This record gives C-alpha cells, structure tokens and sequence, in this order.
C-alpha cells in the first residue's frame, strides 16, 4: 500500500470534467474504515 | 467474530442505507459497460455488519487521526465494491484491497456514488461481469456492495479529469 500524501490522512478525487459525479476517496490504512452495512441487490432494467 | 444481523425494510435504518444506494445512481461515461444499464436497484438485503475486534480497530484509528486534526475526524458514510467484500466483513480492509492501478495510487476506494462502486462488484472494470452468466450487465445474478464508515482525517485535495 502507498502512504497518504504528507501531512494528510486521505485523498479526495474531485471530478472536473464530469459535472454529475460525486466525489471519489482513498485511504492508506485499512484501519480507517469499517464495513458497517453488506447490502445485496440486483440491478434493474430500464423500462 | 463478525455476526450479520438482518434489517427489516420496516426498520427506519434499511430505509435510509437504501435512499442512499437508490438516490446516488448516476450514468458513466463508459454507457454502463462496466457496471451495467441500470437507473435503480432492486434491494435485496441490507445487513448490518458486526464485529468488536474490526469496530474497535477502526475507533482507534479514528482517535489518532481525530487528534491530529483538531479534534475532527471528518467521518464519512461511502460505498465500496469488490468481488473481496466476504473477505473484507471477517476480516477487515487491509493492504490486499488496495487499488493498486488506481488514480491516486494504491490505496483503499470509496465511491459517494453507489453506481461508481457498482462498477468494480464483478472486478476493475467489471471484470467479466457475473461468473454465472459473464454479464457486466446482469439483472439476475445478486449482487453485493458495502456501505462503510470512513474516517477521511486532513484530505488531499485532487481536482481530476474523471
Ligand atoms: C478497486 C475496487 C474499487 C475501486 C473504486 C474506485 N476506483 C473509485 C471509487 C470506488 C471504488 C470502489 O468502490 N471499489
Ligand atoms: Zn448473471
């Protein structure tokens, strides 16, 4: 695993390009999340 | 350790983990070639994941960052998907979960967009979409995707061309 940028904890992946994204994160410690929900789902097809 | 207990949709806490799968949906610029042609879900199961050790691994880690960042652990709620995700409820996020291609480096992903974490269930990519079916975009095989809690601390701040 890579290190968090110095003096930072995390990196915030901003979208420029594509005004309806939100944004995406990353951590470098696995210790810095817990799955707190498993959520099972089907896609559905447009109608 | 871990224990999965089951929500009831009547359950106010599967109403508001399901809106915010639903109401995160967005279309991707690959025409869903990863993740599949879809507006919604069909939510099938909303589990609550439990586990002392894990729990208590992440509230310490949170303290440390807290601390170092005047008393603000800038906790998020964010989505992960991976074909690892048994892995990851018994026995944590680790180095083994790290995008090792990704954009910012080899780190751990999260999506605020449920879709966007949609697109990694089956692999990078999608992979080759459902093992049953090799559909990126099957409407029958279930799929599964977390819900995490995310402790971001001081974040760097990336504008990106996505
Ligand atoms: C490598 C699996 C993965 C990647 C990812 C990403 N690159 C951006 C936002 C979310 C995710 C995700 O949920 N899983
Ligand atoms: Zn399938």
């Amino acid at each position: 695993m890579a290190h968090s940028p110095p003096g930072h904890h995390s990196v915030t992946g901003r979208p420029s390009v594509n005004g309806l994204a939100l944004a995406e994160y990353v951590i470098y410690r696995g210790e810095q999340a817990y799955p707190e929900y498993l959520i099972t789902y089907q896609i559905m097809r447009p109608e | 350790g871990t224990i999965l207990i089951d929500l009831s949709p009547d359950d106010k806490e599967f109403q508001s983990v399901e809106e915010e799968m639903q109401s995160t949906v967005r279309e991707h610029r690959d025409g869903g070639h990863a993740g599949g042609i879809f507006n919604r879900y069909n939510i099938l199961k909303i589990q609550k994941v439990c586990n002392k050790k894990l729990w208590e691994r992440y509230t310490h880690r949170r303290k440390e960052v807290s601390e170092e960042n005047h008393n603000h652990a800038n906790e998020r709620m964010l989505f992960h998907g991976s074909p690892f995700v048994n892995a990851i409820i018994h026995k944590g996020f680790d180095e083994r979960h790290a995008y090792i291609g990704g954009m910012f480096g080899a780190g751990i992903y999260f999506a605020e967009n449920s879709s966007k974490s949609n697109q990694y269930v089956y692999g990078i990519g999608g992979g080759t979409g459902c093992p049953v079916h090799k559909d990126r975009s099957c409407y029958i095989c279930h799929r599964q995707l977390l819900f995490c809690r995310v402790t971001l601390g001081k974040s760097f701040l990336q504008f990106s061309a996505m």
